[PDB]
């Protein structure tokens, strides 16, 4: 059936370029307008602009107009849309999508995430998040893991490799000067710990990166 | 040009509920499209034309609307319905409204909060970020303030929520302090202050360090 496959994650700093593309299939390319759709983290959906694969006029979003350049390649079914010199302003996931009579929006990609950073891989430093002395005053005692400083995402944490999954919960990453921090909890009954020894497990697969860290009193 | 207004953000409701969300034109327009979006997914299409239903969308569905007000209406609700949901128009411009967020309605619950000193292996870097998790709480709505020898510290702070529980339908947060290690060893007292509907004190989650 009719599909749009989108190209990968982009990694770039800022001021540089990105190309990204969207293969068009089973349906006469020309027959539809393509359309591109931003969409920054946790936020709404904005329109950048569209294409007109057979006489090749696009339209643009006032605001994206000296950002956003749109274009078709007829050899490959494919559109793409350039990104010139981009700003953090500029990393978002990124969809383009088939537009129907000018009106609705009824094929969609998969999106594309770029993130804008000077930031090569980096591995995360981890930091143990134990209570302080005689906080722990009831029956229940909260750990967790502090997980910053590190290029590109993602990362897993782990708790007790996965045994004490059902109290955990885990924070998504914020961006800040190019690097991301997260962090993630776990909650176990305060006659378990520190009496028993809890570990996060850090997994950062871009940095082949894999650390142990117990929690101390 | 033609903005888009959708209201609630956030909307709750139990399965079994009729919803209906709403979207408002700042300009009279001929046609209202939907969008469901879930998290980690695209945007699908889920009503368009104001009132036809894309294949694959089930029959408690409907769209409704005229002029400059435009509605998406369930039924009777499912869980599975829980989701984002977007209107979009054409006129001069295609034109996206700012989402509404259909939440499961659960009971308050109030947060469970734990406040954390920089560690050990962080300070040795010259940096010091002191944490507080306020966990399973109803409904989403929380302010936190971070307090340093009982005043307020409004730089250097950085808070994470997570998504809708699959299992409890609450919601959690991650609230962080950074400074530099010379400037936390400079005080006595760290506070992290929330304050929820479940009370109208505000709960209060310190350490000293003597």
């Amino acid at each position: 059936e009719v599909q749009l496959q989108q190209s990968g994650p982009e990694l770039e700093k800022p001021g540089a370029s990105v190309k990204i593309s969207c293969k068009a299939s089973g349906y006469s390319f020309t027959g539809y307008n393509m359309n591109w759709v931003k969409q920054s983290a946790g936020k709404r959906l904005e329109w950048i602009g569209n294409i007109d694969p057979y006489y090749g006029g696009a339209s643009y979003n006032q605001k994206f107009k000296g950002k956003a350049t749109l274009t078709v390649d007829k050899s490959s079914t494919t559109a793409y849309m350039q990104l010139q010199s981009l700003t953090s302003e500029d990393s978002a996931v990124y969809y383009c999508a088939r537009g129907g009579y000018g009106r609705y929006f009824d094929v969609w990609g998969a999106g594309t995430a770029v993130t804008v950073s000077v930031a090569k891989t980096t591995p995360p430093s981890v930091y143990p998040l134990a209570p302080g002395c005689g906080d722990t005053t009831g029956s229940s005692v909260t750990l967790g893991c502090l997980v910053k400083g590190y290029f590109p995402e993602s990362v897993t944490v782990t708790w007790n490799s996965g045994s004490l999954s059902s109290s955990v919960h885990t924070f998504p990453a914020l961006l800040q000067s190019g690097l991301y921090t997260m962090s993630s909890s776990v909650t176990v009954p305060s006659s378990t710990w520190p009496s028993q020894t809890v570990t996060c497990s850090v997994a950062h697969p871009a940095s082949s990166t894999t650390v142990d860290k117990k929690l101390e009193p | 040009q033609i903005v888009l207004t959708q209201s609630p953000a956030t909307m709750s409701a139990s399965p079994g509920m009729k919803v209906t969300m709403t979207c408002s034109a700042s300009s009279s327009i001929s046609y209202m499209h939907w969008y469901q979006q879930k998290p980690g997914t695209s945007p699908k299409r889920w009503i368009y034309d104001t009132s036809k239903l894309a294949s694959g969308v089930p029959a408690r569905f409907s769209g409704s609307g005229s002029g400059t007000s435009y509605s998406l209406t369930i039924s009777n609700m499912e869980s599975e319905d829980a989701a984002t949901y977007y209107c979009h128009q054409r006129s001069r411009y295609h034109t996206f409204g700012g989402g509404t967020r259909l939440e499961i309605k659960r009971a308050d619950a109030a947060p469970t909060v734990s406040i954390f000193p920089p560690s050990s292996e962080q300070l040795t870097s010259g940096g010091a970020s002191v944490v507080c998790f306020l966990n399973n709480f109803y409904p989403k709505d929380i302010n936190v303030k971070w307090k340093i020898d009982g005043s307020e510290r409004q730089n250097g702070v950085l808070n994470s929520w997570t998504d809708q529980d699959s299992k409890d339908s609450t919601y959690s947060m991650s609230s962080t302090l950074t400074l530099t290690k010379d400037e936390y060893e400079r005080h006595n007292s760290y506070t992290c202050e929330a304050t929820h509907k479940t009370s109208t004190s505000p709960i209060v989650k310190s350490f000293n360090r003597n």
